[PDB]
């Protein structure tokens, strides 16, 4: 169903984006360059100051 | 058969008739532009055709299906046709496939797949399946001018064969984990999959795992990140036919020396 779609694999510690897609987290946080962030899936988004931030979605299970 | 419901009762009434029963018409084996979305077959079909050296689903034709968030694992099916099904987000947790058609198929089920689906005798042309399979059987043929599948997310595609596998975006921890930690996942890999097919296509796998090193190279990769698949990384490509490599030999070099530091 759901994969981080940079790793490509179950994720580990989600964080959904405020388009809105979830991740792994160190997947947003290597990406991250220049602080910004794009969605790969769509487009642009804001960088939060620090990463490991930005709602962790429903975990299961 | 307007909806899976239907379909499903459909299949569930000819592939009873194929007990067997034997024999079963052309026309009734074809489940052209069929639509299987949500559908878990053991609960509409006997543990026979779904475990062991059970019952087999022969000579059906589900050309243009749709397989979406279905559960298909642990079955068995022969001189089949998927050709141009999507089977994305499928379950097909150790799902056989024999002398079988599933070209121009889009095959990257759900990671809920426990083992790895196995294909033999089977044509995964212009294919594009997720980098954890078995592919020990599988027919190659010469690979043609096409283009990948359209997908959302992930990385550039290269090509096993004429099949396609898609490279993550970056490489990241559990991208590396995923795609080269066959030990922690139980012999599972982009690295077994590309090196489970049959010795016959040997140049095959070497240009499917030189591309794939290629794509390695891109990436600012660090030691912290390939320590802890050196040894699964080592255990296939530091053998034949992989040895004969330049590319994969001169990038292995330093990851085999650190390995063999313990
Ligand atoms: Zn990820
Ligand atoms: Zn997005």
């Amino acid at each position: 169903f759901l994969a981080c779609k940079i790793c490509l694999e179950q994720l580990r510690a989600p964080k959904t984006l405020p388009c809105l897609h979830t991740y792994c987290q160190d997947c947003l946080a290597q990406l991250a360059d220049g602080g910004r962030v794009r969605c790969p899936e769509c487009r642009e988004t804001v960088p939060v100051p620090p990463e490991g931030v930005a709602s962790f979605k429903t975990n299961f299970f | 058969p307007s909806s899976p419901a239907d379909w499903a009762k459909k299949l569930t009434d000819a592939v009873l008739r194929q007990k067997a029963g034997e024999t079963l018409t052309a026309a009734d084996r074809d489940f052209s532009n069929a639509d299987f979305r949500n559908i878990t077959f053991s609960k509409i079909l006997p543990p026979s055709f779904m475990e062991r050296d059970g019952d087999i689903i022969k000579g059906f034709n589900f050309s243009n299906s749709k397989f979406t968030y279905s559960d298909i694992s642990h079955l068995h099916f022969d001189e089949c046709r998927f050709t141009y099904s999507t089977l994305s987000d499928v379950v097909c947790s150790n799902t056989k496939f024999s002398n079988s058609d599933m070209n121009e198929v889009f095959l990257q089920y759900s990671i809920t797949t426990q083992q790895q689906p196995s294909f033999i005798d089977t044509t995964l042309k212009n294919t594009l399946i997720r980098h954890k399979a078995n592919l020990s059987g599988v027919i190659l043929n010469e690979p043609d001018n096409s283009s990948p599948p359209s997908v959302s997310g992930g990385g550039n595609f290269i090509r096993l064969g004429d099949i396609w596998l898609q490279m993550p975006l970056l490489w990241t921890e559990n991208a590396v984990d995923g795609f080269l930690n066959h030990e922690h996942n139980n012999g599972k890999s982009i690295l077994m999959t590309i090196d489970s097919l049959p010795d016959k296509y040997s140049q095959e796998k070497v240009q499917a795992m030189e591309d794939l090193v290629k794509s390695l190279r891109g990436g600012r990769l660090t030691e912290a990140c390939i320590r802890p698949v050196e040894s699964s990384l080592v255990s296939v490509l530091a053998h034949p036919p992989y040895t004969q490599s330049a590319l994969i030999s001169e990038w292995l070099g330093p990851v085999q020396e650190r390995f063999l530091e313990a």
